[PDB]
């Protein structure tokens, strides 16, 4: 079976984006907790990561956007209001007390996760403080400040000829598509809700740019698509993805937010739907990386990646047992969720013509 | 819909393709804090003795915070694979000095009617400040005045 | 109640001091052996010999309970 | 009756063996004077940290029968 | 007292704090001496 590694500092679950936030980072904690009294914790190699510095995550970002954050605060908010416009700081991206320690967290464990599978001295990682995909280069973006994603994979391509992307986020990721849009080393595929949507990105025709051509897919949707829908979906394309792409490491962006029920997600999946793709790329047998990101119906984000940590282990886990946030989880006190009467729009025609051009692109690929 | 400037592209990956166990660092980037043990603790024998350990300790044990698990956790850790250099050094003088390196554990660790009820009034006046509140209490800090905030919450229902 | 914790510790520290126990009796099992033989030596098969050491090793650790009184 | 004459034995034996289980336990009465007292240091004066430390070690030797079920 | 009331209160009184005539139209159903009555049970239930 494989080795799991997992990376986790509890700071995280205490910083605070604002109120009525729809991120809160205390999701992060509850998943550790529960991990813990499901008896897993025991199973697998745990880590606190060091703070990323500014030395690291300026491999990708500007030096003076991270100067920026590293100087930013509160406190000196109205001084600095010139820079904040020009770095989206603001409206949905808060400044708050804490926040450049925030990301030396998320990016160090993804980063630390990173090398540890460069190591070979691990099969699968895992930092679900990790996984915001909307951040820029020299910008902030949809809560997003640090793309770790790209950090963690500018480590990967020096060991590994061909890294594969993934994002399950409802949300397209839009940061790190930009921030490998023109390299055939880096295929970001994502599967998002589109048309009146954040980041409005992600389109059929979003294919990526010049050595980048071909190696940028995507895959639109409509509200309310099911468990089985996306199970239809996923299987055969990872497949062909797979049997063209040909990559040395996987790193799997586990976006909760695609489930049923989630405050700002619009998607009806399950905790068994969601999992079930995390399985079909274990079975791949990669070198892998599964970090988390949105989901904000955080009841479920800690089922989800508890659940989730499981199918990196391969065990199974029933009831959901004692913990300190048990209180949290409804009457039902339940790991998984069932799908709403919500509406599923992506009709049968509509996912078989876009299969279609997909498939038409994938082909284009070398192979014999 | 968005444009990609060349400026703001990203920034070269930059690999060898190879770069095989290249010396790398992560011992630093992270520090080891558990490994499976499975040998002596878990052979059919032992396997239910450590969940006899644990929900032990949640009861009248000393505390570190109040939760009494949570400490009995830490040591089990604390102690590599050991029953006795557990139930010592979880007992034996203090639970912050055989264990100091990680600096997790105080992290991870970390209110009198007094300042309760100076809480209760600061939080029932601006309900959203975090900063003036703060300045109410200079001895505690956001994290624990926020802690606090959701205890209650929970002890509502 | 809060002192359950004395149960739990007992049960974490009962299969060490189980060993110790054993380790014991086992100075003291060959005279329980004999004595029951004798018994059904000078009683008849209807004796089991296996129960009357079991019993008595039994009342042995009832009556240490004394050094606990 | 058979029982009669292995407690007749089993009482020639108890202080001998009173002694060595006596040995046993005072390598453990640490950690329960240690629990007993954190009870009271928790709980208040109506602990009877001795009380506690007595009903305890008793158990020990009610569950040790099950070496001899 | 019912769980929706009870949420519909708890954010009625975080609102006004005193008002105790607008809170009553918010409840129509029930009288100023039970929503008074449940606001000291969550008053001692506090400790
Ligand atoms: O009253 P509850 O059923 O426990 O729900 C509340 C409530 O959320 P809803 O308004 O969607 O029910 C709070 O929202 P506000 O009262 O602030 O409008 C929200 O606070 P945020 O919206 O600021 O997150 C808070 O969440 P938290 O406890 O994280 O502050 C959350 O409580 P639960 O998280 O326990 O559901
Ligand atoms: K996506
Ligand atoms: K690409
Ligand atoms: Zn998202």
């Amino acid at each position: 079976r494989r080795k799991v590694c997992y990376y986790y500092d509890g700071d995280v679950g205490n910083y605070y984006y604002g109120q009525g936030h729809p991120m809160k980072p205390h999701r992060i904690r509850m998943t550790h907790n529960l991990l813990l009294n499901y008896g897993l914790y025991r199973k697998m190699e745990i880590y606190r990561p060091h703070k990323a510095n500014a030395e690291e995550m300026t491999k990708y970002h500007s030096d003076d956007y991270i100067k920026f954050l590293r100087s930013i605060r509160p406190d000196n908010m109205s001084e600095y209001s010139k820079q904040m416009q020009r770095f989206n700081v603001g409206e949905d991206c808060p400044v708050f007390d804490g926040l450049f320690e925030f990301c030396q967290l998320s990016t160090g464990g993804s980063v630390a996760s990173a090398v540890k599978l460069n190591k070979q001295q691990t099969d699968i990682a895992v930092n679900w403080a990790g996984g915001l995909h909307h951040a820029k280069k020299s910008e902030a973006s949809g809560f997003c400040y640090v793309n770790d994603i790209v950090l963690a994979i500018l480590e990967l391509l020096k060991y590994h000829q061909r890294v594969l992307y993934i994002d399950i986020d409802i949300h397209h990721g839009d940061g790190v598509e930009e921030a490998f849009y023109t390299t055939d080393r880096v295929m970001t595929v994502s599967f998002h809700k589109y048309g009146e949507y954040f980041p409005g990105t992600g389109d059929l025709r979003d294919i990526g740019a010049g050595k980048g051509k071909y190696y940028a897919v995507n895959y639109p949707l409509r509200d309310g698509i099911d468990d089985e829908s996306y199970e239809a979906i996923f299987k055969p394309v990872m497949s062909k993805v797979m049997e063209m792409f040909q990559p040395s490491a996987v790193v799997l962006q586990c976006g909760s937010d695609s489930l049923s029920g989630d405050r700002l997600g619009c998607f009806n999946l399950t905790i068994k739907g969601h999992a079930k793709c995390v399985e079909f790329v274990k079975s791949f047998n990669l070198p892998m990386l599964m970090l988390g990101g949105g989901g904000y119906t955080i009841r479920n984000v800690a089922r989800c990646w508890t659940y989730e940590t499981a199918v990196a282990l391969d065990t199974e886990i029933p009831e959901l047992p004692y913990n300190d946030y048990f209180e949290y989880f409804g009457p039902d006190f339940k790991l998984h969720i069932s799908p709403s009467n919500m509406t599923n729009q992506n009709t049968n025609e509509y996912l078989e013509k876009i299969k279609q051009r997909l498939f038409e692109n994938l082909r284009m690929l070398p192979h014999a | 819909e968005p444009r990609i400037n060349v400026g703001s592209r990203f920034q070269a990956e930059i690999p060898l393709m190879r770069d095989r166990a290249l010396a790398a660092a992560d011992p630093h980037k992270a520090d080891l804090v558990w490994q499976p043990w499975e040998d002596l603790e878990s052979s059919r024998e032992k396997q239910r003795q450590v969940e006899d350990l644990l929900t032990a300790a949640c009861s009248s044990i000393f505390p570190g915070a109040g939760t009494n698990q949570e400490l009995a956790l830490h040591c089990l850790h604390e102690s590599r694979g050991d029953i006795l250099e557990t139930l010592n050094k979880l007992l034996l003088k203090k639970p912050l000095r055989p264990h100091n390196h990680p600096l997790a554990t105080y992290h991870y660790t970390g209110w009198k009617m007094a300042e309760r009820k100076l809480f209760n009034k600061g939080i029932a006046i601006y309900k959203k400040d975090f900063f003036l509140v703060q300045k109410l209490i200079q001895t505690k800090t956001v994290a624990q005045c926020v802690e606090f905030y959701y205890t209650y919450k929970k002890q509502v229902k | 109640d809060p002192a359950i914790s004395m149960d739990l510790l007992r049960a974490v520290l009962q299969p060490s001091i189980n060993e110790e126990i054993q380790t014991v009796f086992n100075k003291y099992m060959k005279f329980f052996q004999k004595a029951a033989l004798n018994v059904r030596d000078n009683v008849g098969e209807e004796v089991d010999a296996e129960q009357l050491i079991q019993e008595a090793c039994r009342s042995c650790l009832e009556q240490a309970k004394l050094l606990f009184s």
